[PDB]
RNA sequence: GUAGGGGAGCGUUCAGUCCGCGGAGAAGCCAUACCGGAAGGAGUGGUGGAGCCGACUGAAGUGCGGAUGCCGGCAUGAGUAACGAUAAAAGAAGUGAGAAUCUUCUUCGCCGUAAGGACAAGGGUUCCUGGGGAAGGGUCGUCCGCCCAGGGAAAGUCGG
RNA sequence: GCGAGAGCUAACUUCCGUAGCCGAGAGGGAAACAACCCAGACCAUCAGCUAAGGUCCCUAAAUGAUCGCUCAGUGGUUAA
RNA sequence: AAAGGUGAAAAGAACCCCGGGAGGGGAGUGAAAGAGAACCUGAAACCGUGGACUUACAAGCAGUCAUGGCACCUUAUGCG
């Protein structure tokens, strides 16, 4: 059959790239517009970083720097974004369905923090 | 001169399509199989013409030997006897009166089974 | 050549009913709550950009 | 009643609460499957409908129905809320013919079909 | 009743003669349950918008279902196969009637004895600027090698 | 079919003679079926008699009449 | 190669509405726009929209004949 569970679309080098790539994005822009499924698939990976970085000490920071490239983007991360989730059980990203594009039709979505 | 075709053909084709009238798909709209089905049609046309002739009489003869043996007779037996009494030469709409006036074929019944015995 | 192909022209009554399911399904078009231009069950108001709050510009 | 000639000059001929939009550069097939959930329904439906079918020939139909619409109103005096599409249809434009090549040499014509999409919007009346 | 022979005619164009018809509506087209033994031929209505039946005789590029017939239009296959290298992409900001596709920013990935750069041949304005957005672009374009207008190309020593 | 040869006293075989039909023959019969049986369609009828064939029901018309035979479904696959 | 045709005259449609446009509807011109520049007639194949009668136990050279049901009366109520 097939009872497996994770999306690729792409190939394994691509699909951490992209993961990666809209982490960085919702963390940089607080919130981001994307199709529904990026939007579904990028929901767990960036809620695993802020867990991450909720450690707060050297070895949680460089595990971030392992997936966020960005120099800012990861001491935004560390130093602002995972404080402020102290007490939030961590749950917070939330996906609004914004509706269809005109190119290929497909349904757009918003990711925010 | 010369003697192009201009109206000729749309006449004689309008006319063929028209005798197809509630014919199946392209039979009524296209004209070589509108005219195609035309000539199985004329076969059909014409032994129909003499057919139906067989088939009322059989639909006849079935009505008769109905009625003929409701008063226990039967075809062969019935026709017989009103042949024996040379009187009746009914042949024709003996049908009718076994359909329509049973108090009148029984009359016919009762007439066929003396001339016979 | 092109190894299968079809044998006869497919009439016009065949051909319409295999058309039988293409028939589009028109939305379930809701009133929206707060500006009440249409809107996709699920999806922000395209109108106002509520979605209870205010979620999106214009 | 006269003759024809005159019936000419007498009565004008009108097309109340129609419009066209001729030429379009879509298909008939694909155009029509949009028109068929906008047929008989309100002229408002119509307008929301069509804002949300995820079809290219939304936009063609959407604008002949708010010509038809503008025409109903403006020209003919008619109820704006009384309107409803009394009848659409979509009838074929003249086929723009293309050239695409094929392998081994051979080469193939594409039809870019257009359409004829017209609209016709009426006052409704139960009573 | 097949090949075939014989007979009687229907229809088309052109011509000559006669009789007429027509913008108060010709031909042609469309519908029709009427007529004649057939080919066929009328009446009526509708459309058309300027030519034209009927009769007698003459003449023919004179009657189509076929020829893998010729030209043209339009169907079926079917909303199907495909959309031309498996070197990706992501987000933000802008523009606009409209944006996956145009612009800008930041990343990402691919080539790097090349997928960078300079000629020659060949092409012929494709170059730059401003504008366009029907077709061309395998999709969309607000963009382009496309469309329009303006400009640009400078030799005693380079090549002839 | 009949009369012969060739052939295996095979062939929906071949080749002569002869008669018929099909070819160029519609109509009924033989389930279907060029040829066999009946019969040669000028047109019309919602009249009648017959032919070859038929008369349980499909399917027109006797589930007729008399004396018999056969119990194998023989009838509804051939021989020593 | 293929390609001809507004109208008698350009009087070639000012102005208003929907639309970026295309396209259309009006207003006006004209005898006619039932001639609007994809401009005389505008067949047929082929694509639709609407209405009548119909069709989801049926084996189909798609007709033909017979009958019944529905429907319509402009060579048309005995009949169609
Ligand atoms: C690849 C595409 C091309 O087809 C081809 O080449 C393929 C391979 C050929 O197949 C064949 O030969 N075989 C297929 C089955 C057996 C045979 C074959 C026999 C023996 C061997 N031996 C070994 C041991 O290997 C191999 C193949 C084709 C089908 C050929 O047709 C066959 O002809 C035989 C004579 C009679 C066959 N039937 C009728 C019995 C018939 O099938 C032929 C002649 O094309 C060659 C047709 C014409 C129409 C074309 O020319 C088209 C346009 C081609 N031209 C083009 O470019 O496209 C093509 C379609
Ligand atoms: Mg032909
Ligand atoms: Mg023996």
């Amino acid at each position: 059959h097939g009872k497996a569970g994770r999306k690729l679309n792409r190939n394994s080098s691509a699909r951490v790239a992209l993961a990666r790539a809209q982490a960085t994005a919702l963390l940089r822009e607080g919130r981001i517009q994307t199709t529904l499924t990026k939007a579904k698939e990028l929901r767990p990976f960036v809620e695993q970083l802020i867990t991450t970085a909720k450690g707060g000490d050297l070895h949680s920071r460089r595990l971030v720097a392992q997936d966020i490239h960005d120099k800012d983007v990861v001491r935004k991360v560390m130093d602002e974004v995972a404080p402020k989730y102290a007490e939030r059980p961590g749950g917070y990203t939330r996906i609004l369905r914004v509706g269809t594009r005109r190119g290929d039709g497909v349904t757009m979505a918003l990711i925010e923090l | 001169p010369r003697a192009k075709t201009g109206i000729v053909r749309r006449r004689r084709h309008k006319k063929v399509l028209k005798r197809a009238k509630g014919f199946w798909g392209s039979r009524s709209k296209q004209y070589r199989n509108a005219f195609q089905t035309l000539l199985n049609a004329a076969t059909y046309e014409y032994r129909d013409r003499r057919n139906k002739k067989r088939d009322f009489r059989r639909l006849w003869i079935q009505r008769i030997n109905a009625g003929a043996r409701l008063h226990g007779m039967n075809y062969s037996t019935f026709i017989n006897g009103l042949k024996r009494a040379n009187i009746d030469l009914n042949r024709k709409v003996l049908a009718d009166i076994a359909a329509r006036e049973p108090e009148a074929f029984k009359a016919l019944v009762d007439a066929s089974r003396n001339a016979r015995q | 050549a092109k190894h299968p192909v079809p044998k006869k022209k497919t009439s016009k009554s065949k051909r319409d009913m295999r058309r039988s399911h293409h028939a589009l399904t028109a939305p379930n078009l809701t009133e929206c709550p707060q500006c009440h231009g249409k809107k996709l069950s699920h999806h922000i108001c395209p109108n106002c950009g509520y979605y209870d709050g205010r979620q999106v510009l214009a | 009643f006269r003759n024809k000639k005159q019936r000419k000059q007498q009565v004008k001929l009108r097309k109340p609460g129609f419009a066209v939009a001729k030429y379009v550069r879509m298909s008939p097939r694909k155009v029509r499957l949009v028109v068929d959930v906008i047929r008989g329904k309100s002229v408002q439906d119509a307008e929301d409908l069509l804002r949300f079918i995820p079809r290219s020939a939304s936009e063609p139909v959407a604008k002949v129905l708010n010509s038809a619409k503008a025409n109903a109103l403006h020209n003919d005096e008619m109820l704006e809320d009384r309107l409803f599409v009394k009848e659409a249809y979509v009838d074929a434009g003249p086929t723009l013919k293309r050239l695409i090549p094929r392998a081994r040499g051979s080469a193939n014509i594409i039809k870019k079909r257009t359409s004829h999409i017209t609209i016709i919007v009426a006052e409704k009346g139960n009573k």
